[PDB]
């Protein structure tokens, strides 16, 4: 919440890591399918200038995932007495 | 440019609508939705466009009526006692009610509901039956209620007495600008309601607070964050 | 295309090339975009000149330094009613020959007259000069291109009677320097906003400490 | 052929230049219907005429007050007038309404039907109270006839509409000055001519907070 707080830093890092994972393979996305690996799919939604398969629902889903991972990490570290 | 046009939504809509930026993620303008005969459901393109333009006009009037009293009361145009916030006029008596009025707020509500019921019921009957309000004698202003093929744009000697847009290009530009300003005012009234709930002040007061201190008065600082 | 000046193809945002290329209305035709760009560039030329003149002329001692102050303080660009950047609102320390709002009203009247003349020439060329204008209608001759009217008033030196290749070279040089003026005025105003000092002061700071 | 509101503008099809002050300044496309054209012409003429009557009265009272006559400012002069007049409030408003109803209904029904008042209905008067034009009456209203010749009549129509337009601009200027400076208009003009470079619309007025 506070600018410069450790929770802000690590949750911004988590959201950016989720976005970077969605941009380049890694995390499954709209254009990524199949259970074991990730395979190319239909474009589904126009990306509106974004290269590769990166649409609005992609950034919405992975921002939600990043916020969830960040709040889980924050509360887990607060439970164990860490940052 | 198409503002965030979702793919596979252009398959059923071409460019005929004023705005028509191709933004339809969930999908409601599809003719396959509510296909048949008769009244049907409420999700049909004609009613969708009609409700969109009516929401646009009402939101534009609301944004004007939310800005004008506070702005003119900040200066000497409107006196301070009549320069109340838009939600403190009496629309929400918990928020505030202006007691110094020429009539009781419920009397004004009854007069308003009678007048707007006449207006919107004539509008609805013309929407169901085009040009029907010009046949039955109302007051002698039946020729003013001729209407048009599109219920969203009736025209006539009163609704468009300036007869702007003689050419089709000017009609298209005017319709696009009307729907654009209406969508902008819809988002505006959304923000006005949000600020009225959170800040408890007029939208111009919030604008002045953001102007004076950007980081010290914003959405983050509104709800307690830093 | 290469007919328009500065047709380098640098359009990554694709804000140009709309389907409705009507010059009248829609505010998005390529001729209207070029006209707006060139007049914004000429106003940026004038703004850079007027934001560099008083400081360096007071430094050189040609004008007295009491009136050779920075541009935003001498332009009324102050806090005022917490508006940051609104001209003719902030109080100016130096008293002038008249009130600020006096030439703000002359601003409104005179620039409205000039802009309405330009808009009427854009809408219908060759018709503005027909009406009586106290003998000033012949001062501005009509032209096919609204961005480059020409004539005695707009071309006093007469350096436009040469061949079209040199004229196009002058045009592309003018708009390239206009884009340079765009960047220069953007840097001017953001440095004046984040430093609250004149551009000459931080320019000297950058020269002394690169 | 004629000067317009903008150089190069196209005059409206319903404005052929046959009216007084026909500069074609009709951007809201009003008076397109011929009956609406008569209505707008009569409304502009009546509003302009009352504007210049009121402006002449206000200016005369202001210059007399500056000269030394015991006359108040044009603002709130009605309060001291009703304090000094033997007639109480409400009564004289109703009497002037009774007097104004009559002539204005005659004007309205002459506007709807020209020559309707020349039938001798009002005291047997037939030549008088007859509209020579739509918004321009004749007969009893004009004691001596400089309107008999047509060229000077058209010139006087143009001069009347332009002086009336200037006077209603002067009336909105009057209300703006007395809501901004709260001084007499003659005093405002004296203040402007005394120090034009300092006594402006913003230094002394409330126009700028
Ligand atoms: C429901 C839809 C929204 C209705 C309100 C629209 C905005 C508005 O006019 O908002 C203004 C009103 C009035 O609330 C507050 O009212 C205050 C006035 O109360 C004054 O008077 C009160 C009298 O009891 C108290 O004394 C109070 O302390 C005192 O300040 C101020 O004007 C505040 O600025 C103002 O926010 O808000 C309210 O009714 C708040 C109602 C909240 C309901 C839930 C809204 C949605 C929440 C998210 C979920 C989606
Ligand atoms: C940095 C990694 C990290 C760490 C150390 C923790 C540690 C913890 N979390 Mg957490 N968690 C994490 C990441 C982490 N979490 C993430 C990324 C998510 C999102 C999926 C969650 C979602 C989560 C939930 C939903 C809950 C915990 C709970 C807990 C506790 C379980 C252990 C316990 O009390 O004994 C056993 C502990 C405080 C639980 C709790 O509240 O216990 C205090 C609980 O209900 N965590
Ligand atoms: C942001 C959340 C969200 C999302 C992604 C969806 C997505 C969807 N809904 Mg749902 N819906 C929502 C919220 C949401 N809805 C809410 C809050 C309600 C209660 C008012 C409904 C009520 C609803 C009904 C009754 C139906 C759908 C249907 C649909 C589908 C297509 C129509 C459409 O775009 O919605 C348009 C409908 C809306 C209410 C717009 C919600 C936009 C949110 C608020 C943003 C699509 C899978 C249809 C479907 O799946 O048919 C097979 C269907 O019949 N939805
Ligand atoms: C079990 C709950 C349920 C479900 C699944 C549906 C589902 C549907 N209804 Mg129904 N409806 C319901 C309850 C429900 N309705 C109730 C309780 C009422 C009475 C108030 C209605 C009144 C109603 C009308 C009058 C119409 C529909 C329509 C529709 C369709 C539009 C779906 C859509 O875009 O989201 C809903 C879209 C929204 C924008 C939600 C608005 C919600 C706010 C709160 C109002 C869909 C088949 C429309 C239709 O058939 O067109 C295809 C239509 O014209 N419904
Ligand atoms: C025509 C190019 C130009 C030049 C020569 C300058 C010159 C200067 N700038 Mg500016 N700048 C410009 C355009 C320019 N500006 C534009 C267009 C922007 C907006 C993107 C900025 C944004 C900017 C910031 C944010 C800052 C400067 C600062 C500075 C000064 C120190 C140099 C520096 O930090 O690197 C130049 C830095 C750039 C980003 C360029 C110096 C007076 C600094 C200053 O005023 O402190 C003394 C400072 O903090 N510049
Ligand atoms: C209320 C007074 C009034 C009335 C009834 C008319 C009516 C007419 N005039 Mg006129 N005119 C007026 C004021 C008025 N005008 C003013 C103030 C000016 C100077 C700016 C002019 C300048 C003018 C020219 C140059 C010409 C006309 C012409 C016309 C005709 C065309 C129809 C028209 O203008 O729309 C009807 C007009 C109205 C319904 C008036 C609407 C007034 C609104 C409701 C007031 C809103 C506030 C307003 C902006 C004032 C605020 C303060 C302001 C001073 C800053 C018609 C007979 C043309 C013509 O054919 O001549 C006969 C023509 O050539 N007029
Ligand atoms: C008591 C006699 C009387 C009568 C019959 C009228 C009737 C009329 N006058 Mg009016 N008038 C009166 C008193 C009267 N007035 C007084 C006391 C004044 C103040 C000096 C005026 C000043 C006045 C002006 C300045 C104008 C009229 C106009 C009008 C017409 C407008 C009708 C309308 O919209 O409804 C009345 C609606 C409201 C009062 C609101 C109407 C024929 C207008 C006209 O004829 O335009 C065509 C016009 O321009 N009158
Ligand atoms: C400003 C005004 C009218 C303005 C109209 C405008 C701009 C219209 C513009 C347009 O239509 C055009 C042209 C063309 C369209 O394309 C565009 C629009 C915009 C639609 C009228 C004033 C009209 C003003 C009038 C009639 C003034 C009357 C004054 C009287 C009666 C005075 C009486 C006094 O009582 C007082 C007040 C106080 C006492 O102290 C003294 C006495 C003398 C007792
Ligand atoms: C670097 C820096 C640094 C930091 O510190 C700060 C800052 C601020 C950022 C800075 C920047 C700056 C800039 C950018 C600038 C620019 C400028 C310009 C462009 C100018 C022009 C300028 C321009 C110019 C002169 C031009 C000119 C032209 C001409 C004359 C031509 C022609 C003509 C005319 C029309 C007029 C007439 O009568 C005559 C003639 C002859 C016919
Ligand atoms: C903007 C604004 C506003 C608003 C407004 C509005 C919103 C309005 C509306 C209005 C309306 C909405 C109106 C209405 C009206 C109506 C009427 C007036 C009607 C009438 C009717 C009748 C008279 C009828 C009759 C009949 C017939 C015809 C036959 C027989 C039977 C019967 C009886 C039915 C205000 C002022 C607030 C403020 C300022 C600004
Ligand atoms: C690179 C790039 C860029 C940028 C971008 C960005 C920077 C973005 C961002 C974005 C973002 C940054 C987003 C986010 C989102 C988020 C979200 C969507 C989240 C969440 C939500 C929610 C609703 C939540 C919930 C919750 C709660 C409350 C509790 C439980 C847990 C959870 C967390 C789940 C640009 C355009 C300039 C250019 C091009 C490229």
């Amino acid at each position: 919440g506070f600018i410069g707080s450790p929770t802000n830093l690590i949750m911004v890092a988590s959201t950016g890591a989720c976005l970077f994972a969605s941009r380049f393979g890694l995390a499954p996305s709209v254009r990524k399918v199949a259970q074991p690996l990730k395979l190319a799919d239909r474009e589904v939604i126009q990306t509106t200038g974004d290269p590769a398969g990166f649409t609005a629902t992609d950034v919405l889903a992975m921002g939600a995932a990043g916020h969830a991972i960040g709040v889980g990490i924050v509360l887990g570290l607060k439970g164990i007495g860490q940052l | 440019l198409y503002v965030g046009s979702d793919a596979a939504a252009l398959k059923y809509l071409d460019g005929t609508l004023p705005g028509d930026y191709g933004f339809d993620p969930l999908g409601l303008l599809d003719p396959t939705v509510s296909n048949g005969q008769g009244a049907g459901g409420f999700v049909n393109p004609r009613w969708l466009q009609y409700s969109e333009v009516i929401h646009a006009r009402w939101a534009m009037l609301g944004a004007a009526g939310c800005i004008a009293p506070e702005i003119l009361g900040k200066a000497g145009v409107i006196p301070a006692e009549t320069a109340v916030d838009w939600f403190r006029t009496g629309v929400i008596p918990p928020a505030g009610v202006y007691k110094d009025f020429w009539a009781d707020p419920f009397t004004l509500f009854f007069i308003e509901v009678v007048a707007i019921q006449f207006a919107e019921l004539k509008r609805l009957q013309d929407y169901k039956n085009p040009g029907s309000q010009s046949r039955q004698y109302f007051l002698g202003l039946e020729g003013l209620f001729k209407g048009s093929d599109n219920p969203a744009y009736p025209g006539g000697p009163f609704f468009n007495f300036a007869n702007f847009g003689k050419t089709e290009a000017e009609m298209k530009k005017l319709k696009l600008n009307e729907i654009k300003n209406g969508r902008l005012a819809m988002l505006a009234m959304f923000g006005y309601g949000a600020q009225a709930v959170i800040t408890g002040d007029g939208p111009f007061d919030n604008l002045l607070a953001h102007l004076a201190d950007p980081t010290g008065a914003n959405l983050i600082t509104n709800l307690g964050g830093k | 295309t290469g007919s328009l000046p500065g047709d380098f193809g640098w359009d990554p945002l694709h804000l140009a090339d709309t389907n409705d290329q009507d010059r009248l209305n829609n505010a998005m035709s390529m001729e209207w975009l070029s006209y707006a760009e060139v007049i914004h560039g000429r106003w940026a030329m004038l703004g850079a000149a007027g934001a560099l003149s008083p400081e360096v002329l007071g430094k050189a001692g040609v004008i007295p330094k009491e009136t050779g102050l920075t541009w935003f303080q001498a332009g009324g660009l102050d806090s005022s009613s917490n508006l940051i950047a609104v001209p003719f609102t902030g109080p100016i320390p130096f008293q002038y020959w008249t009130d600020q709002y006096t030439l703000l009203f002359t601003m409104l009247v005179a620039m409205g007259f000039a802009e309405t003349r330009r808009w009427q020439e854009y809408k219908e060329p060759g018709s503005v000069q027909k009406q009586f204008f106290l003998g000033l209608e012949k001062l501005t001759p009509p032209s096919q291109q609204p961005a480059y009217p020409g004539g005695g008033f707009f071309n006093f030196a007469g350096l436009g009677a040469k061949d079209e290749k040199q004229m196009f070279e002058l045009k592309v040089k003018e708009i390239r320097n206009g884009r340079l003026a765009m960047l220069a005025f953007l840097g001017f105003m953001v440095q004046a906003e984040v430093t609250h000092v004149g551009p000459f002061q931080n320019l000297l700071d950058h020269i002394n400490s690169p | 052929d004629r000067p317009l509101w903008s150089p190069g503008s196209q005059p409206p099809a319903w404005l052929d230049g046959s009216l007084a002050g026909d500069y074609g300044f009709d951007p809201l496309h009003l008076s397109e219907e011929p009956e609406m054209r008569k209505w707008m012409v009569q409304a502009e003429l009546v509003h302009a005429r009352w504007a210049m009557l009121g402006v002449a009265g206000i200016l005369f009272t202001s210059i007399a007050a500056k000269n030394g006559a015991p006359f108040p400012d044009w603002y709130d002069a009605g309060k001291e007038a009703i304090k000094t007049s033997p007639a109480p409030l409400g009564s004289l408003i109703f009497t002037e309404l009774l007097l104004f109803g009559w002539v204005e209904t005659k004007r309205l029904y002459d506007l709807r039907n020209p020559g309707s008042q020349g039938d001798g209905s009002f005291l047997g008067i037939t030549d008088g109270l007859k509209g020579k034009e739509n918004g321009y009456p004749g007969g009893l209203f004009d004691p001596m006839g400089m309107s008999k010749n047509e060229a000077s009549f058209k010139e006087a129509k143009v001069k009347e509409i332009k002086n009336g337009r200037l006077a209603m601009l002067a009336f909105v200027g009057f209300i703006a000055q007395h809501h901004a400076t709260h001084k007499s208009p003659i005093d405002n003009l004296v203040d402007h001519v005394a120090d034009p470079f300092h006594v402006t619309f913003a230094t002394n007025g409330v126009s700028v907070p």
